[PDB]
RNA sequence: GAUGUGUGCU
DNA sequence: TCTGAATCTCTTCCAGCACACATCAGGACG
DNA sequence: CGTCCTTTCGGAAGAGATTCAGA
């Protein structure tokens, strides 16, 4: 469950940065097949994503560093 | 009074007007610029491309929601395009650069 | 895709390459088998196939067969939207001038060839003839000749020089023109004038000369050889009901314009006799006019009905236009409307939608999931599932509608709290379910407006209505820092009556254990929810680093107050619900909570106060019936005694001792008077009326009137209202204004009169027609701001300057209007600000004024900080974070990249409907006494005479700080002076309103110099007290030999030698004016500082705010003194009396035509400054901004229109206006050019000066000094650079011609053009798209 | 489909 | 007797939203 | 049918356009 994204807005201190990060999380878990990194009560992607923001475990570093790595890991197992 | 999809206007294909023929809210300009001040750049160009004028770009939305995705490949607006051919139909050369 | 759009004229080889062919035949579809024509404006080989992938004729009818032309009829196979994209063209027979570069105002075609715009119409429309290679005879280039006149030159000079007409003469002029000498002529030519309007008219010809020469354009190409015409899909004939086509207006033109064509061509053929064929030519100039712009010419063609039928520039401006009827704003799908309830169960972040209307607004969300359950196999079956609504589509519904927020629009999107998103709940009914909470916000009652849901498509569109639309998000205004989720009229009754005292109960002596006892009782009826027990309360206090600590307390309150602790969460102290909570009380709880506690706190606290509200709302039963309006018993007596008194008034008049206009204002007096007496006694009988026993004797109480708690609460109702309905509804006016001398005594709860109800509906119809009218009046100046302002973005986070502007308090002369801390909260400062310890740092360079630094402020009792605002910002096309400061609606500084302009403009627009349309000096506190700019002597009375007019009289208190401020004005004596402890309540300067004196300064002997009877003065001697007066006549009533003499009291010694002023070497020769009575006689001694000559002598509303932001001048403006040093006159009054002011130092080149209607607050013999006034009236902001500078202007602006705002009792940041001053000055003329490259006169951006001139000072170069120019809000969008925000602004043909002849091009920068085009603004997330967009180049 | 008229609601 | 300032015509715009009706070249010669 | 044809209850900027009255 989502009211209020003010944690979120605290750990990714723009708001605007925040629709963003949220957004290539929940398009991550919606068009791509990656798993939310949280126990989901049954919410939606963008609610799942916002709430791993909350969390801490996600922001624009975190996902850039993981996308970087699976392209090299990727990359490696194309041979 | 409720609208998905329906029939379109003709020269500007933007959906019709009133609860008769099926037609759809007007965003007016006053609402571009309660778009504007929160800083909402995706709502109002999803508003004034997907949901409106840009055909190419409106069924692809309409495959991509009944597909799983919520994702829109915008386009440009087919009013747009009406405006720059009726500027040229006067003595007048508006084009887009590169 | 593409990154910027080019505007300019078009060659006729440029229109032939649009045209996929030539139209040649004026008929439209064959009226038969509905099929285009051969060459006609809707034609299959033209433009293209009429049917998708298939040919006109047939022989074609599938894909594979894409691309090939047809034999036959000579119509590819291709797609049937061509006909939207191909255009055509016409081929004129005769050439024919562009109506727009013609007609502009200026007109392009007249300003290139220096001819007037009444003959190069009157040669165009063949009414006459204009010369070309006029030779060696004597006729010139640019000679008009009538017909006569051409039969004369024929007969004397008929060689083969020729003279021609119409639009191929004005090509052949054009074209014959050579752009480059015509250039050096001209610059020649202004170098070498002297005439300022000859100056001005020729810098506007060179630069559209060098804009002709700079652009790839040719002068001739505004003629138009070739004509396109629209695709027909653009200008379609739609089927009505019947075989009938309904009229194309565009087609109407169209078929007009080729059959002149084409009568033409067929009358060149038969070489027609010369008149014909002009008449024709002239006829196909006409059809072409109408075409192009119908209506610029004398009277616009009707199709049918006689109405103008829409050209093509018709449907490009105004209101039905394209730009703001489809490109600004747009019809949406996904949407829908319905009317609004309450729902009072709802959260703060719930919307209820019904379930009938989310069905179909879901509906492709209920595809892709019925599709995806395999409950379907196709979109066919899924959407008859959906069409038949079965039980399992309602499921799905509710698990698609789970977390996808909704926009909830109101129509008058006043500010952008009017659009909010909101959870769905799926409800039974029709009407869209509006939480109570946000009904403030969008100024929606449930009378029967309606609402518009619009539905988030994509994820970032569910994200930014979730992270930034949502209802919880806005807790607070983005005009101001005030909460926006305040409880209104039901709620705050329900508080009220809850936490109230009542002074007996069914348990009043009883001591409670806590809050949950307290519920105990009061539900079980054992207590009153008015007792006054006491409760043993634990409340929490985060004194400690953010940790909650308890404490334990016995209180004594009532059961309702301990009934509502249960409802306040845990950090707020106790003393916040222990009284009376009225709307304040409850709306600063919950400010309160917001601040200490955070937003989640506030968010779950606003919807436990208001169900908590609505529920012992409805347990009182607060009613409202006829005895709780409480006449006083003494209402009549003191109508009475008003009635004798206006008949003693009536018999004091019949006898002549007062006059009509006395006995009007003492009767109104009296009459309000009344008035006030009944209102207070009505007031009283109702607040104190309830008196109880108190289990002793008896005692008083506030009352528990039922409309007076309604009224105290402020829930629903005022003292006026509460008035006009106990007590009597008072002095009403007519339309004009003027009050009714007899008021209505009566009141609503005991009737009106026939006549008193009549005369109520002056002043009733006054203020329904002034909220009628004001509606359009408050749009159109909204408009105006958002697209003046609306492209500011925050874009830099910090610009580093050392400028600002010195916030003070304001101060009128009494209460101070705004504090310090108001003014001065949640902005940047530009300088540390000195401590009383003075030379000591108290604050920081670039620190945040939160609350914590302001109230450090206060102790230290500061009272000028100076503070860095928007218009001192250095950015370029943008505002740096730091020069902006708090967002207002959030607590911390603005976001980088979010749009400032727009916020602005909302704040200060949505108010607009609140606002209309239609002595000496009493100290009164304790406190010093300074004065500014002292130029005073003392008078031989003992006391002091100032001698300047800008002196300020300023009241300190004892701390230091500037309390209170008057005007002194010129010959004021004094009753203290500077530095001394005044007491409160005692006049410190007295002078006359009337009877502007003269005086002097020292005694002396007085001598008239140049002053003998007859010749300057008049004998009009006054009767009343017998003295010769010595009164100088004015310019027009005396002689031709006062003219040249100027009267002069010098005062002399008593050796009659020239008496020195100190200070200088100049004597003390006073120079008298007109109208100056001399009371004193020859040869008498003065005194110090007596007057020897004595000269006898506003819309506050929308206007008013509008008339400050469009900088209109006004009617009579204020006179400045445009250079320092001593003033005299010139010639005596030469039309108008001329005003010359000479420097000191400098030269004196400055002199001024002034009306003698201004009286000149100067005399011949002062020392002005810049910036005084030499006239009074209201400043026109030009003057200000040229002569105080830019901060004055800006601080004149803002304080004007803070006025406006804050005298309706409206509160708006003044970040806003400051935006919007500094929009208003983007223009900067040149004074001269340096080493840069713009022209003199140059009217250029002060963005490109500012870049130029910093590039050039990085060289070894100097730059270019100007002069920052002031515009209008209307004045400053159309010149912007930007063609497309200007043309979708206002004037969109007046605009186009001069981007057009101008080549000018647009970067799509703004937030209007990106908006226009179809991508991301950049403004919020797509700040940081076009972040990376203008990085990848 | 475009325009006009009129009513009404905000 | 050529020139800057004061009057003289003509341009543009005047908040948003639904909903009823009417009119859409038609007159006329061939 | 087939087909051709032709007034008038506005207020500001501003851009001609004239006048004036002055040297
Ligand atoms: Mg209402
Ligand atoms: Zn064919
Ligand atoms: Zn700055």
């Amino acid at each position: 469950a989502r009211v209020t994204v003010q944690d979120a807005v605290e750990k990714i201190g723009n708001r605007f940065d925040l629709v963003l990060v949220a957004a290539r999380r929940a398009r991550q878990m919606q068009v791509g097949g990656k798993d939310p990194l949280v126990p989901e009560e049954n919410d939606k992607t963008t609610v799942i994503a916002l709430r791993e923001i909350e969390e801490g475990l996600i922001n624009n570093q975190i996902l850039d560093v993981r996308e970087r790595q699976e392209q090299q890991e990727q990359e490696a197992a194309e041979l | 009074h409720a609208r998905s999809t329906g029939s379109y206007s003709l020269v500007t294909q933007q959906p019709l007007g009133g609860k008769a023929q099926f037609g759809g809210q007007r965003f007016g300009e006053m609402e571009v610029w309660a778009l504007e001040a929160y800083g909402a750049a995706y709502t109002l160009q999803e508003m004034l491309t997907v949901k409106s004028d840009d055909v190419n770009g409106r069924t692809k939305m309409y495959k991509n929601i009944v597909d799983g995705n919520h994702q829109m490949e915008p386009g440009m607006p087919e009013s747009f395009n009406v405006l720059l051919k009726e500027i040229r139909s006067l003595g007048i050369n508006i084009e887009l650069e590169d | 895709e593409f990154d910027a759009i080019k505007i300019a004229l078009a060659s006729p080889d440029m229109i032939r390459s649009w045209s996929f062919g030539e139209v040649k035949k004026p008929e439209t579809i064959n009226y038969r088998t509905f099929k285009p024509e051969r060459d006609g404006l809707f034609c299959a080989r033209i433009f293209g196939p009429v049917k998708d992938y298939e040919c006109l004729c047939g022989k074609y009818k599938r894909l594979k067969h894409r691309g090939v032309i047809c034999e036959k009829c000579g119509v590819e196979v291709t797609q049937t939207k061509v006909r939207r994209e191909r255009m055509g063209h016409i081929e004129l027979a005769s050439p024919t001038a562009h109506i727009w570069f013609l007609k502009s105002l200026p007109s392009r075609i007249g300003l290139l060839l220096d001819m007037p715009l009444r003959d190069i119409e009157r040669v165009l429309y063949f009414e006459s003839y204009v010369v070309i290679e006029g030779g060696m005879t004597n006729l010139e280039r640019q000679q008009i000749l009538t017909e006569e006149q051409y039969l004369d030159a024929l007969e004397e000079f008929g060689d083969e020089f020729d003279a021609k007409m119409g639009a191929e003469a004005i090509q052949a002029l054009l074209k014959s023109m050579d752009l480059e000498q015509e250039c050096e002529q001209l610059r020649e030519e202004l170098n070498e004038t002297n005439s300022e309007t000859k100056r001005k008219k020729l810098t506007k010809r060179i630069k559209l000369l060098e804009a002709f020469v700079q652009s790839g354009n040719k002068p001739e190409w505004m003629i138009l050889t070739v004509l396109p015409v629209l695709p027909p899909d653009l200008r379609p004939l739609v089927p009505l009901d019947g075989g009938r086509f309904a009229t194309s207006d565009l087609n109407d033109l169209y078929r007009r314009v080729i059959n002149r064509n084409n009568r033409l061509k067929r009358l060149l053929d038969l070489a027609a006799p010369d008149i014909i064929v002009r008449n024709e030519k002239r006829m196909l100039q006409e059809a072409v006019d109408a075409l192009l712009d119908n209506g610029r010419r004398g009277r616009a063609i009707t199709g049918s009905n006689k109405r103008p039928l829409k050209s093509l520039a018709d449907m490009i401006k105004g209101k039905q236009g394209r730009f703001r009827q489809n490109l600004l704003g747009k019809r949406v799908d996904y949407s829908g409307r319905s009317v609004i309830t309450v729902g009072p169960y709802l959260r703060l972040h719930q919307c209820g939608l019904p379930k009938k209307m989310a069905l179909e607004l879901f509906k492709p969300f209920i595809y892709g999931k019925l599709e995806l359950r395999g409950l379907a196999t196709t979109i066919k079956a899924a959407k008859k599932m959906v069409e038949r609504e079965e039980a399992v589509v309602w499921d799905i519904l509710d698990e698609v509608i789970r977390e996808h927020p909704v926009l909830l629009n109101r129509a008058p999107t006043l500010h952008r709290l009017g659009i909010q998103a909101f959870e769905p709940v799926l409800i039974e009914g029709k009407a869209i379910q509006l939480h109570p909470l946000v009904c403030a916000a969008y100024n929606a009652d449930f009378d029967g407006d309606q609402m518009a849901v619009h539905v988030p498509l994509t994820l970032e569109a569910q994200l930014e209505a979730r992270a930034l639309m949502m209802s919880t998000n806005n807790i607070l205004s983005p005009a101001n820092g005030e909460p926006i989720i305040v409880p209104s009229q039901d709620v705050v009754l329900g508080l009220y009556y809850m936490t109230r005292d009542c002074v007996n109960a069914k348990g009043e002596g009883m001591v409670l254990t806590g809050p949950k006892e307290a519920e105990r009782l009061y539900r079980s009826g054992l207590a009153s929810l008015h007792a006054r027990v006491k409760v043993r309360i634990t409340e929490y206090e985060k004194d400690a680093n953010g940790e909650l600590v308890a404490k334990t307390s016995l209180k004594d309150t009532t059961v309702g107050r301990a009934i509502l602790w249960m409802i306040v969460p845990k950090g707020l102290p106790y003393s916040i619900v222990n009284q009376a909570l009225g709307k304040k009380a409850i709306s600063k709880m919950l400010n309160t909570c917001y601040r200490i506690l955070g937003l989640k706190p506030t968010v779950i606290f606003a919807d436990q106060i208001m169900y908590t509200g609505f529920a012992y709302a409805a347990r009182s039963g607060a009613s409202v019936g006829i005895d709780d309006m409480v006449i006083p018993e003494k209402k009549h007596e003191i109508i009475s005694e008003a009635e004798a008194e206006v008949a003693e008034i009536q018999e004091q008049f019949q006898s002549g001792l007062v006059t009509a206009g006395e006995r009007y204002n003492k009767v109104i007096d009296i009459w309000a008077a009344a008035n006030d007496r009944v209102s207070k006694a009505m007031m009283d009988n109702l607040q104190t009326e309830t008196v109880i026993n108190r289990d002793g004797q008896e005692e008083k109480q506030v009352s528990f009137n039922s409309i007076y708690m309604m009224a105290d609460s402020g829930a629903r109702g005022s003292a006026a209202q509460i008035r006009q309905l106990a007590g009597m509804r008072g002095l009403m006016a007519k339309p004009d204004g003027s009050i009714i001398e007899t008021p209505i005594t009566a009141n609503f709860r005991e009737g009106l009169n026939v006549l008193q109800y009549f005369i109520s509906t002056h002043g009733a119809r006054k203020g329904l027609a002034d909220t009628a009218l004001k509606t359009a009046n408050s749009g159109y100046l909204t408009r105006r701001l958002v697209d003046v302002a609306q492209d500011l973005v925050v874009t830099e986070d910090d610009c580093g300057t050392h400028e600002g502007i010195m916030m003070t308090p304001v101060i009128e002369g009494g209460d101070v209007k705004e504090p310090l801390r108001d003014r001065v909260l949640g902005r940047v400062t530009a300088e540390d600000v000195l401590k009383p310890g003075t030379a000591d740092i108290l604050v920081p360079r670039n620190t945040l004024l939160h609350e914590q630094w302001c109230d450090l402020l206060e102790e230290n009792s500061v009272d000028a900080v100076k503070v860095r605002s928007v218009v001192s910002c250095d950015t370029d096309f943008g505002v740096c974070a730091h020069c902006y400061g708090r967002d207002l609606a959030r607590g911390h500084i603005i976001n980088k990249g979010e749009a400032i302009g727009v916020i602005a403009a909302q704040s200060i627009g949505e108010p607009g409907t609140q606002l209309t349309m239609r002595s000496s000096i009493q100290v009164k506190n304790k406190g010093s006494i300074k004065l500014s700019n002292v130029k005073s002597v003392v008078n031989s009375s003992g006391k002091l005479v100032i001698t300047s007019r800008n002196t300020e009289l300023k009241l300190i208190d004892e701390f230091g700080r500037t309390k209170e401020s008057y005007k002194v004005p010129y010959g004021a004596v004094l009753a203290k002076g500077d530095g001394e402890q005044v007491a409160g309540g005692e006049t410190v300067a007295n002078w006359d309103p009337h009877t502007m004196p003269v005086i002097t300064e020292v005694s002396g002997f007085v001598r008239f110099t140049d002053m003998i009877d007859g010749q300057t003065i008049t004998r009009q001697t006054d009767e009343l007290t017998g003295l010769s007066s010595l009164v100088v006549l004015d310019s027009a009533e005396r002689t031709a030999g006062g003219k040249d003499l100027r009267p002069a009291l010098k005062i002399v010694d008593a050796q009659g030698n020239d008496v020195l002023i100190p200070g200088t070497d100049m004597p003390a020769q006073y120079f008298l004016p007109g109208k100056a009575i001399v009371q004193l006689e020859d040869g008498v001694q003065i005194s110090s500082g007596d007057t020897l000559a004595r000269i006898p002598q506003i819309t506050g509303g929308l206007p008013r705010v509008a008339d400050l932001f469009e900088a209109r001048r006004p009617k009579e403006p204020a006179i400045l003194a445009e250079i320092s040093g001593i003033v005299s006159f010139g010639k005596e009054t030469k039309g108008k009396r001329r005003l010359v002011i000479t420097p000191v130092d400098g030269s004196d080149p400055y002199e001024e035509m002034i009306p003698k209607w201004r009286q000149l607050n100067v005399f011949e013999g002062e020392r002005v400054e810049r910036g005084d006034v030499i006239s009074d009236g209201p400043e026109a902001p030009h003057d200000i901004l040229r002569l105080r500078g830019v901060h004055a202007v800006t601080r004149y602006i803002v304080n004007e229109v803070q006025d406006v705002y804050r005298l309706q009792g409206v509160k708006i940041n003044d970040k806003h206006i400051e935006v919007i001053v500094r929009q208003m000055l983007r223009k900067a003329t040149i004074v001269n050019a340096g080493s840069s490259d713009f022209l003199e006169g140059e009217q250029v951006e002060y963005s490109r000066v500012k870049i130029a001139n910093r590039e050039l000072e990085a060289n070894g170069k100097v730059g270019a000094t100007y002069s920052r120019d002031l515009l209008g809000i209307t004045k400053a969008s159309l010149a912007t650079e930007s063609f497309i925000s200007a043309a979708s602004f206002q004037e969109t043909t007046r605009v186009l011609t001069e981007a057009a002849v101008a080549g000018k091009r647009d970067e799509l920068r703004g937030l209007k053009e990106n908006v226009i085009v179809g991508r991301l603004i950049p403004a919020g997330t797509g700040y940081a798209y076009h972040q990376d967009r203008m990085r990848r180049r």
